[PDB]
């Protein structure tokens, strides 16, 4: 059942060859298997046999995956797939459920055996090459090219989404309304047209198509809407996935963990209220799928918390390109943030989840905008279309991180509204120093190869200290010291620092971290009247420089 | 309905494979504009789709450009140019006049409708493939090839160089003080002419334009503030330095001296015979901030053998042709930013202010991508190239929403600052 269509022409990279093997000589009982096999294939004109004068060849795998009645065979065009030209990837992702709309009818055609019918140029079917010797070597050059887009072969995928493409052009033409979406080997027919109203448009594809080379056994319209698409589960009004059933153990791997950290992220497409955070934290130490590890009462944590919504099924609905389209970001904590994106008030679209991590020291406002975007980015990749935005976050504290900030930024649509967790600056810093405040010229050191380290400080009015510090970086430490420093103000302070490195971490005025040092400082940060800091270069002239480095001296020769 | 005319060979550079560049999906708006524009211009034999046999790619936005009303199409043909035009930077060289920013006002026209009529290397537009978006990833992308020579690419004024020349001779001539530059779809025109004059001696090339080839100058027409009438005139005559301020009355304070040390600091680098110790001196103690102290006798000279270093550097100012310059911009206030474009790190070869309004639109991006204009032309008009910008933003959002306030032609490089800089404190150059 060849089709009479166009087809395209391949060639292979150039400068290379068509490849040319020699099999592994086989008996009676795969030779037989064989034989009777390409026969009917020769027969639906499907491959031909050539003569001695074709010089390219490869091997054949006469299979048996299950253990079922009807054999087959393949061929692995593993060396074809080397030398073969580059073709315009197909395969370029999937389309997101979400943002699909609810064509009221729905059909899908097995295209499955539906490349073989579709014919391969005239002229690289040579390259196709295969021989079928016997047993006694009686017949040495039993052999077939290959007419049709065989199985595998680099192009055959890319190609028959062409061709198949060109075939439903005047149909898609004539039945406008009627919507067709094709991959891999199934094919959905859609409309909003009443059942039977609906079958016709189906019975009149399954009959347009074998009129162009290619079957589609599906009968009456074939198989309706519980929908195993790419995964996901399908309804003709509602969409979500189904198998997803994440279990535990009493000692697993990272092999195993990985897992458990892809389903829980898979399910948070759909399932309000999902993390992976410390399932993952703890992934870390990349070692072999051999080595095992603890997972910690902070992973169960959540690895139960997490099981509670996914316990009980949500639903994902379909959209409506006139509804609003829009979401609001809540925070979940531990610098992990759920978007929620929704036309219809509690009506789910679709939710996913931004965790800025594997880079510390982030301020949140930041981290808000940050996610905003990868909604942003996402609401075009399918909607192409900006949601409007309800976000947590007042339009004063805005304005100024908008201002404040360096790197230049942009929010579109977005609106204000209330929930617990509202953001938005604790403090800030001061601009001009303070009058009469003292004036504190902090310090730090570290032992560059013994682990130690000094911190301290030494006030205007003879206000000297100092603490020695061990198992410290040269930056703990001379951040450690301003935490001193702090400590020991009253309300409104001044602070010179040595570092740049830490005068940087203190100006952006981020938040929580594991670094109970950096926290800690927070909310001295946090508690204190006016707080302004001041910098200057270190080894050069650090003001009171002689006697402050110096103070803070052990080991050191300059 | 067709007369061939015939074609110059554009062939691979350095044994290179074209383009296979990935499509930013987009609005649907915007997907939309697009069919609606390259299926009237697959009618007229411009452009034509392709089978799977081919797998090279190349973006594609739309943008409206002179104002709001209608779209205009757009390609990131740079990784083809950064594929043969760097051999049809040789073969096929357009050079730079050099006077060029000696004139007094350089205007630019879309010559650039004109090259549609050149057909195109038939062995060669293979590599000319782009691809238009569908919404969601649904139905396989729309996919083009282009027959004649793609208003996009470097290569393309190559070849109609030739073209233009012819075409351009007679006003040459009749007025030869006037330099023409043909960089990209760019006519880069200048004079040194009154607002007035310079102004006609250009519609007088827009007619020329016209008659002589059809080849046509898109209507000047949008009002801005700063009175944007007809002709998008830079004035190269303007450039003289002013960022690097001292400040006027900031050494009174330990806090003001405190600053004046680190400054003087980063220009050590920049004019490393730099003296400051005395001045350090005032400060060598630890002292309150708010406390008043004034200066020392000896310090005063290093303040002032060093504020006169400014009024005249030297050795900074070397092009090489043979590397790339490279701009990095930062923010300052609302509406006002900073460049430096360099080429060997704070070996300065230009710098400026992008400056705007208070009252105004203060939208970030809309600064920052009309920033990255505003450089770019004085790029081309001094050294005739891109620089590769060291961009104070995200990329994702850069890579969501430049193609908005894009009112250009060529695309130049970019690359997006990880770590944040001191020097934006005040007008600073790196
Ligand atoms: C229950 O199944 C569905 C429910 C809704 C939709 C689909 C299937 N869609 C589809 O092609 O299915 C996969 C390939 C995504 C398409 C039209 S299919 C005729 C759309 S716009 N909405």
């Amino acid at each position: 059942p060849i089709s009479p269509i166009e087809t395209v022409p391949v060639k292979l990279k150039p400068g290379m060859d068509g490849p040319k093997v020699k099999q592994w000589p086989l008996t009676e009982e795969k030779i037989k298997a064989l034989v009777e096999i390409c026969t009917e294939m020769e027969k639906e004109g499907k491959i031909s046999k050539i003569g001695p004068e074709n010089p390219y060849n490869t091997p054949v795998f006469a299979i048996k995956k299950k253990d079922s009645t009807k054999w087959r065979k393949l061929v692995d065009f593993r060396e074809l797939n080397k030398r073969t030209q580059d073709f315009w990837e197909v395969q370029l992702g999937i389309p997101h459920p979400a943002g699909l709309k609810k064509k009221k009818s729905v059909t899908v055609l097995d295209v499955g055996d539906a490349y073989f019918s579709v014919p391969l140029d005239e002229d690289f079917r040579k390259y196709t090459a295969f021989t079928i010797p016997s047993i006694n070597n009686e017949t040495p050059g039993i052999r077939y090219q290959y007419n049709v887009l065989p199985q595998g072969w680099k192009g055959s995928p890319a190609i028959f989404q062409s061709s198949m493409t060109k075939i439903l052009e005047p149909f898609k033409k004539q039945n406008p309304d009627i919507v067709i979406y094709q991959y891999m080997d199934d094919l959905l027919v859609g409309s909003d047209l009443e059942i039977g109203q609906h079958r016709t448009k189906i019975e009149e594809l399954r009959q347009h198509l074998l009129r162009w080379g290619l079957t589609t056994p599906d009968k009456k319209h074939q198989k309706e809407p519980p929908f195993l698409w790419m995964g996901y589960e399908l309804h003709p009004d509602k969409w979500t996935v189904q198998p997803i059933v994440l279990p535990q153990k009493d000692s697993w791997t990272v092999n195993d963990i990985q897992k458990l950290v892809g389903k829980l992220n898979w399910a948070s497409q759909i399932y309000p209220g999902i993390k992976v955070r410390q399932l993952s934290k703890l992934l870390r130490g990349t070692k072999a799928l051999t080595e095992v590890i603890p997972l910690t009462e902070e992973a169960e944590l959540e690895l139960a918390e997490n099981r509670e919504i996914l316990k009980e099924p949500v639903h994902g609905v379909y959209y409506d390109p006139s509804k609003d389209l829009i979401a609001e970001i809540q925070k979940q904590g531990q610098g992990q943030w759920t978007y929620q994106i929704y036309q219809e008030p509690f009506k789910n679209l679709k939710t996913g989840k931004y965790a800025r991590m594997r880079g510390a020291h982030t301020n949140d406002v930041k981290q808000l905008t940050e996610a905003v975007q990868k909604i942003t980015t996402e609401s075009i990749v399918i909607w192409g279309k900006t949601p409007k935005f309800k976000l947590p976050i007042q339009k004063e504290t805005w304005e100024t991180w908008w201002t404040e900030y360096w790197q230049a930024t942009w929010i579109p649509e977005w609106e204000f509204v209330n929930t617990p967790p509202l953001v938005k600056l604790w403090y800030q810093l001061e601009k001009e120093p303070i009058v009469g405040a003292e004036t504190f010229y902090v310090d730090g050191a570290a032992n560059r190869e013994t682990k130690l380290g000094k911190a301290g400080y030494v006030t205007n009015k003879g206000r000297q200290k100092v603490v020695p510090l061990t198992n410290t970086t040269n930056q703990k430490t001379e951040l450690q010291a301003i935490y001193l420093a702090l400590q020991d103000s009253g309300l409104e302070v001044n602070i010179v620092t040595d570092s740049q490195y830490a005068l940087g971490i203190i100006q952006a005025q981020p938040d929580k971290s594991e670094s109970e040092l950096v926290n800690q400082i927070i909310e001295q940060l946090i508690k204190k009247e006016k707080v302004y800091l001041a910098w200057v270069p270190a080894h050069k002239g650090i003001g009171g420089n002689q006697q402050v480095d110096k103070l803070v001296s052990a080991g050191i020769r300059k | 309905p067709i007369s061939p005319i015939e074609t110059v060979p554009v062939k691979l550079k350095p044994g290179m494979d074209g383009p296979k560049v990935k499509q930013w999906p987009l609005t649907e708006e915007k997907i939309k504009a697009l069919v609606e524009i390259c299926t009237e211009m697959e009618k007229e034999g411009k452009i034509s789709k392709i089978g799977p046999e081919n797998p090279y790619n190349t973006p594609v936005f739309a943008i409206k450009k002179k104002d709001s009303t209608k779209w205009r199409k757009l390609v990131d043909f740079r990784e083809l140019n950064k594929r043969t035009q760097d051999f049809w930077e040789v073969q096929l060289g357009i050079p730079h006049p050099a006077g060029l920013k000696k004139k007094k006002s350089v205007t630019v026209l879309d010559v650039g409708d004109a090259y549609f009529s050149v057909p195109l290397d038939e062995d060669f537009r293979k590599y000319t493939a782009f691809t238009i978006p569908s919404i969601n990833n649904e139905t396989p992308g729309i996919r083009y090839q282009y027959n004649v020579l793609p208003q996009g690419w470097k290569g393309s004024p190559a070849i109609f160089q030739s073209s233009m020349t012819k075409i351009l001779e007679p006003f040459k001539k009749q007025n030869p003080d006037i330099v023409i530059y043909q960089y990209m779809d760019d006519l880069l025109v200048g004079s040194d002419l009154e607002i007035g004059q310079h102004r006609t001696k250009i519609e007088e090339l827009r007619q020329h334009l016209l008659r002589w080839g059809l080849t046509t100058p898109d209507k000047k027409h949008q009002k801005e503030p700063p009175f944007l009438w007809m002709g998008y005139e830079l004035h190269p005559d303007k450039w003289t330095v002013e960022p690097i301020v001292l400040p006027e009355k900031d050494s009174w304070t330990v806090n003001d001296i405190q600053k004046l040390v680190g400054k003087l600091n980063w220009a050590s680098q920049i004019y490393p015979g730099i003296k400051v110790r005395a001045l350090s001196k005032l400060l060598r103690g630890t002292k309150a901030l708010t406390e008043v102290i004034p200066l020392t006798e000896e310090a005063e000279l290093e303040l002032a053998e060093n504020r006169e270093i400014l009024k005249e550097p030297v050795h900074g100012v070397y092009y090489d042709p043979s590397k790339d310059l490279i701009a990095e911009i930062q923010k300052q206030g609302q509406g006002q930013w900073t460049y430096q474009i360099y080429q060997e790190p704070f070996k300065n070869l230009k710098t400026g202010k992008y400056a705007r309004m208070r009252g105004a639109h203060t939208n970030d991006v809309k600064q920052l991508t009309e920033a990255v204009q505003k450089i770019t032309t004085e790029s081309i008009v001094i050294w005739g190239k891109t620089p590769k910008f060291k961009l104070p933003i995200q990329k994702e959002t850069w890579e969501t929403w430049w193609t908005e306030y894009w009112q250009a032609t060529w695309i130049p490089e970019w690359e997006f600052v990880n770590t944040p800089p001191l020097v934006k404190l005040w007008y600073q150059l790196e």
